[PDB]
């Protein structure tokens, strides 16, 4: 075998929740005061597609998972803080609106 | 040994649907004792309640008023013997 | 459980990650089809360098071939065997 | 029995550093004769060479005009005893 099967590429494509880098600074636009370290977390979020220009894939049932990262302000320590971020447990393809 | 008419594909076959109107899942068997699966990829279940969605030996899975949420890959599903077979099937709305 | 820093880091930090990939941002001149599915899972450079003047690109590419059903506007409905790019090494560098 | 004047911590300690400049990671040791191994993560082990990396046992590991290379997290290592001890550094950029 040289290719991967119709029905892997389907199955391992199709919207469901998958982990997600996502950047601290969209999680939390309020606090562009500081750099974070790492400035990405690892999360698991909707993704993939519904084979359709109509639909789209989105979260159905969510929750918290914290994290530990490092918070620095220019010229004043850097402390760690604990910080809660959502992922996505269960996703379905919906109609898109406008 | 096979309980459907119709041999398995490796390609899913497709239905064209269109919504609001009735989706025929023709995954049709030898005989009206064999109990048959309907899922929709990944993990749902379409279970016949007589109304909206029913189940007739001859035919298949017959759902009325088609949604979008009936987009996807639907399977048939029944085990003889021991043994499980399936049938797949793509459905699509008409651009 | 919180997740201890050094876990969050290593996790996070530039690397090759699955990532599903948009079949028409690969291909954007194959205008004529609609593709099922519309989108692969993919090895990409994903995470971050923590620093503003890097970024993470590739150092090492290869290609890997998948079935994917076209289907021409009301014409029917062809596998085909598309090639695709993956990342197999990953580094954080100037921008 | 811990080689390292500093002691282990479970947050890396910050090191603010500038390309082109000194960089000094101070994993200074007890004794001299302390074997000590430099790490930057993920995939590199950082050897001293005499000249753009140097080991001063009473300094630590002291880095030449660093470059972009040395932004991130570095790791300082000894096995004494045979126990292996670690200290962990980030370095940050303005």
């Amino acid at each position: 075998h040289e290719v991967v099967k119709f029905m892997d590429v389907y199955q391992r494509s199709y919207c469901h929740p998958i982990e997600t880098l996502v950047d601290i600074f969209q999680e939390y636009p309020d606090e562009i005061e500081y750099i974070f370290k790492p400035s990405c977390v690892p999360l698991m979020r909707c993704g993939g597609c519904c084979n359709d220009e109509g639909l789209e894939c989105v979260p159905t049932e969510e929750s918290n998972i914290t994290m530990q990262i490092m918070r620095i302000k220019p010229h004043q320590g850097q402390h760690i803080g604990e910080m809660s971020f959502l992922q996505h447990n269960k996703c379905e393809c919906r109609p898109k609106k406008d | 040994g096979r309980p459907f008419v119709e041999m398995y594909s490796e390609i899913p076959e497709i239905i064209h649907m269109t919504e609001g109107r009735e989706l025929v899942i023709p995954c049709r068997v030898t005989s009206p004792n064999i109990t048959v699966t309907l899922k929709k990829f990944p993990l749902d279940t379409l279970i016949p309640d007589g109304k909206r969605i029913i189940w007739d030996s001859r035919k298949g899975f017959i759902i009325s008023n088609a949604t979008y949420k009936e987009i996807g890959l639907l399977t048939c599903e029944a085990t003889v013997n021991g043994h499980l077979y399936k049938t797949n099937y793509l459905t699509h709305r008409q651009t």
